[PDB]
C-alpha cells in the first residue's frame, strides 16, 4: 500500500514512506529483541512536528522529517550491541506515540544486528 | 458625472449613507479574512519566518501610520475624489492578487493595501458629518456607521470560513472585488463635495508629517514588539521612548503653529474628550474578548474555526438590536446617563463571565456576549458625541482622531490583555510540575506556548492529566483576564460619567 | 451523557472500587469521599492540580489511592484501620466543563452511598 526502505553494521538506519499525510498522525520507529515491538522514538504532526523519544535510548537517537518524499530519516551515537532487534517503521496512528496501539499502517521494517 | 455639489444632497441622501456604511463593513472584513487564510498561503508559497508576520503586522502598521497625514490630504484635495480614488486602490490591490508571484510581493500588495485603506475609514465618518448637518439627523446616520464598523469583526470569521471552504486561497479578495467596485458605481453618483478652500490652508508641512508618521508606527511597533518579546529587550524600550518624544514634538508644532494639520484644540472641550477616551475602552473590550472567546471555543467546545466564529454571533446580534435604539434613549436621557450606561453594561457583561461561570458553558457566554454587544453599542453614542459641536473642517480633521484612538485602542487591549492571559495561563499550568512523570524540556515549550499545543502535546505523549490540567488553566485565565477587563471598564465608566457636563445634550446643536 | 458511578468491594484492610462511565481522558478524575455517622461529608484521597493525592489528616499513611486506564475504575485500599471511618464512603466525579473532565472546585456526582463496615 504504502513504501518503507532500510539501512545498514553500525552507523544508522533510515526509513521511507510512500502516500501517507501525518498531518496529525503518529510516524515513528520500533524495535524488538527476537518479545515486543518496545519502540525508540516517533513524531507527531504540530507545528515544526513534536518529537518524543524513549526512556532508554534519549539522547543517543536523532530522528526528522523531510516534506519532501515523506522521508523517516534517523541517525544515532552509542551503537551498543544490546539493541540489535527487528527495527520497524510504521505510522499513521490516532495517537499514544511509542505504545503498541492501534495502526492502519505498518512496514517490513529492516535486518539489523551488532556482533 | 460631477464631484463638485452645492446644498449637500436632497432627502434621498439617506440611500448614500447606505452606499457608505456596507461598503465600509466589507473594507472592515478584510484582515480578518487574511488572518484565517494565513496558513493555508503558507502551504502553497515560503512563508520564511519573518515574513509570515510582517505579512500580518505590515497593514496594521500603515493603518495607523499613514492615517493623520491622508485625512489633510483628502481635506485640501477633495473628500468625495479622495474617497474615490481610495476605494479604487483598493479595488485594483485587490485584484492585483491574481497574480500569485508569492514573495515580496504579498508584502507590498498589503503595504499598498494599507495605504489605500488608510483613506478610506478616516474619510468614510467625516462624509457623514458633510452629509449630514442636523443633530436628531445625525445621530440616527453615525449609529448605522457604528454597527458597520463592528459587525465587521464579528461576521469576519464566517464569511472567510464560507469562502475559504469553497474555491481556493487567491479568492480571499477576489469577493472584495465586484463588492468595492460596485461602490464607486455608486460613490460618484450620491456624494456631495467639501473641498475646504484655501482661504485658510497654507503650503504643507514636511517635518509635521514626517515626525507624526514615524511616531505612529514607532509606537504601534513598539507595544507588539512588548507582547511579543517582554520588557527585557532594550530595542522595543528605546524606540517607545523615540515615538513619545516625537509625538510630544508633533504636538508641540500643531498647537501653536498656524494652518495646523491636526489642530489639537478640540481636547479643550469636554465633549470631544469624553468621546474620546469613550472609544479607546470601547474598543478594549472586544479586542480582548472576541480573540479568547474564539480560543476558548476552539478548544473547549472542539468546534473548527469557521464553526468557532460562527458560534459568536449573539456578540454581533446583541449590537445589532442595541444601537438603533441608542440616539433614540440618548436623545431623551442626555449623554451623560446613557453613554456611561452602554459601558456599565459590557463591564456588568464581562463580570457575569466570572462571577456565575467559573466553568463556563456556552450559555452563560451568550447571555455575557449580548451584553458586552450593548456596550459594544454605546460606540455609536460615544462617536456622536464627539461630532456634536464641530465645525466641518474641524470635523473631517476629528474623524482623524477617532479612528487613530479606535485602532491604538484595540492594539493596546490586544496586547496587553492578551499578555495578561498568556501570564496567567502560564502560572496556573503549572508544567513545571509534570516533569518526573513525562513532558520535559522542549514539549514543556510548547504546554507553555497555548492550551492547543498543550492539549495536542498531551494527546500524543499518553500522559492524560495535561490535557484536562491545561484546560481547567485556560479556562480559569480567560475568566480571570475578563474580571480584569470589567475592573477596568467600570473605572473608566466612573471617568467618562464625570467628564461629561450636565446640560450638554446630542440634540439642538445651538 | 450524565456519568453514573457504581461502587463496590464495601462490607466485611479492605478494597473498595468505583467504576467509572462516560468520559474522555477517564483518568486522574475521580475522588473519594466519606459521610460519617457523627460528622457530615468529608474529603478522603482525591486528586489535586498538577499531579498530587490530598490524603485526609486522620488517614493520610493508612489509605492508599490507585487508577488503571483499562477498564476505567478507581480503587482504594484500607489498612491499619480506626475508630472511625465506616461512613459511607461515596465515590465523587469531578465537575465535567465541555468534554474534559478537570476543573478546580468541587464535585457534582456522588455515586450510590454507604456499606463500609469498620
Amino acid at each position: 500500500v504504502q513504501l518503507q526502505e532500510s539501512g545498514g553494521g553500525s552507523l544508522r538506519l533510515s526509513c521511507a514512506a510512500s502516500g501517507y499525510t501525518n498531518s496529525r498522525k503518529c510516524m515513528g520507529w520500533f524495535r524488538q529483541i527476537p518479545k515486543e515491538r518496545e519502540g525508540v522514538a516517533a513524531i507527531y504532526g504540530f507545528g515544526r512536528g513534536l518529537i518524543l523519544y524513549a526512556d532508554s535510548v534519549k539522547g543517543r537517537f536523532t530522528i526528522s522529517q523531510d516534506n519532501a518524499k515523506n522521508t523517516v530519516y534517523l541517525q544515532m551515537n552509542s551503537l551498543k550491541p544490546e539493541d540489535t532487534a527487528m527495527y520497524y517503521c510504521a505510522a499513521d496512528s490516532p495517537g499514544s506515540c511509542l505504545s503498541r496501539s492501534g495502526y492502519n499502517y505498518w512496514g517490513q521494517g529492516t535486518q539489523v544486528t551488532v556482533s | 458625472f460631477t464631484k463638485t455639489t452645492d446644498m449637500m444632497t436632497s432627502k434621498k441622501r439617506w440611500t448614500a449613507l447606505v452606499v457608505l456604511a456596507v461598503s465600509l463593513f466589507v473594507v472592515t472584513m478584510d484582515m480578518t479574512i487574511l488572518i484565517m487564510a494565513l496558513p493555508e498561503l503558507v502551504r502553497e508559497l515560503e512563508p520564511s519566518g519573518t515574513q509570515q508576520l510582517w505579512i500580518v503586522d505590515i497593514y496594521s502598521l500603515v493603518l495607523a501610520g499613514f492615517i493623520i497625514p491622508l485625512s489633510a490630504f483628502a481635506d485640501k484635495w477633495g473628500r468625495k475624489k479622495a474617497l474615490l480614488t481610495g476605494f479604487a486602490l483598493f479595488g485594483l490591490v485587490s485584484l492585483a492578487i491574481f497574480f500569485a508571484e508569492s514573495a515580496e510581493f504579498v508584502i507590498a500588495i498589503r503595504f499598498l493595501l494599507g495605504i489605500a485603506g488608510a483613506l478610506i475609514m478616516p474619510t468614510t465618518l467625516s462624509m457623514i458629518r458633510v452629509i449630514f448637518e442636523n443633530p436628531k439627523e445625525r445621530a440616527t446616520a453615525l449609529a448605522v456607521w457604528s454597527i458597520a464598523s463592528s459587525i465587521g469583526a464579528v461576521f469576519g470569521p464566517i464569511i472567510g470560513g464560507a469562502l475559504l471552504e469553497q474555491f481556493s486561497w487567491h479568492s480571499a479578495f477576489l469577493i472584495n472585488v465586484p463588492f468595492a467596485i460596485i461602490a464607486v458605481v455608486a460613490g460618484l453618483f450620491l456624494l456631495p463635495e467639501s473641498k475646504l478652500s484655501k482661504e485658510k490652508s497654507h503650503s504643507w508641512d514636511i517635518p509635521s508629517t514626517i515626525l507624526s508618521i514615524a511616531g505612529m508606527i514607532g509606537l504601534v511597533w513598539s507595544i507588539k514588539e512588548f507582547s511579543k518579546e517582554g520588557l527585557a529587550d532594550i530595542i522595543p524600550w528605546v524606540v517607545i521612548v523615540l515615538a513619545i518624544t516625537m509625538i510630544v514634538i508633533f504636538v508641540k508644532r500643531n498647537l501653536s503653529s498656524s494652518d495646523p494639520m491636526l489642530d489639537v484644540r478640540l481636547f479643550k472641550k469636554r465633549s470631544f474628550s469624553a468621546g474620546t477616551i469613550a472609544a479607546f475602552m470601547t474598543m478594549f473590550a472586544m479586542a480582548s474578548v472576541l480573540l479568547l472567546a474564539s480560543q476558548w471555543l476552539q478548544v473547549v467546545e472542539e468546534l473548527s474555526p469557521f464553526k468557532a466564529g460562527l458560534y459568536l454571533l449573539p456578540m454581533a446580534i446583541g449590537d445589532m438590536v442595541f444601537a438603533p435604539i441608542a440616539p433614540g434613549l440618548a436623545a431623551r436621557f442626555g449623554p451623560k446617563i446613557v453613554l456611561p450606561s452602554g459601558i456599565g453594561i459590557a463591564a456588568i457583561g464581562m463580570f457575569i463571565m466570572y462571577f456565575f461561570g467559573h466553568p463556563l458553558s456556552y450559555s452563560t457566554m451568550a447571555l455575557a456576549l449580548i451584553l458586552v454587544g450593548a456596550g459594544m453599542a454605546s460606540l455609536a453614542v460615544a462617536s456622536a458625541l464627539i461630532m456634536l459641536e464641530t465645525p466641518t473642517s474641524k470635523a473631517g480633521n476629528a474623524a482623524a482622531v477617532e479612528e487613530s484612538m479606535y485602532n491604538l485602542g484595540n492594539v493596546f487591549g490586544v496586547a496587553v490583555l492578551g499578555s495578561l492571559s498568556s501570564m496567567l495561563y502560564r502560572v496556573f499550568l503549572d508544567i513545571s510540575s509534570f516533569s518526573s512523570k513525562g513532558i520535559v524540556g522542549d514539549l514543556a515549550h510548547v504546554a507553555e506556548e497555548s492550551v492547543v499545543g498543550a492539549v495536542e502535546v498531551a494527546k500524543a505523549t499518553g500522559i492524560k492529566q495535561l490535557a484536562n490540567e491545561a484546560v481547567t488553566s485556560f479556562n480559569d485565565a480567560f475568566v480571570a483576564t475578563a474580571l480584569v477587563g470589567g475592573i477596568i471598564m467600570i473605572i473608566i465608566s466612573i471617568v467618562v460619567y464625570l467628564l461629561i457636563p450636565k446640560s450638554l445634550d446630542i440634540t439642538k446643536q445651538k | 451523557m450524565q456519568v453514573q458511578l457504581q461502587e463496590s468491594g464495601g462490607g466485611s484492610s479492605l478494597r473498595l472500587s468505583c467504576a467509572a462511565s462516560g468520559y474522555r481522558y477517564s483518568d486522574n478524575c475521580v475522588g473519594w469521599f466519606r459521610q460519617a455517622p457523627g460528622r457530615e461529608r468529608e474529603a478522603v484521597a482525591t486528586y489535586n492540580s498538577g499531579s498530587s493525592t490530598w490524603y485526609a489528616d486522620s488517614v493520610k499513611g493508612r489509605f492508599t489511592i490507585s487508577q488503571d486506564s483499562a477498564k476505567s475504575t478507581v480503587y482504594l485500599q484500607m489498612n491499619n484501620l480506626k475508630p472511625e471511618d465506616t461512613a459511607m464512603y461515596y465515590c465523587a466525579g469531578r465537575n465535567r466543563l465541555g468534554s474534559y473532565c478537570y476543573m478546580t472546585g468541587d464535585f457534582a456526582y456522588w455515586g450510590q452511598g454507604t456499606q463500609v463496615t469498620v
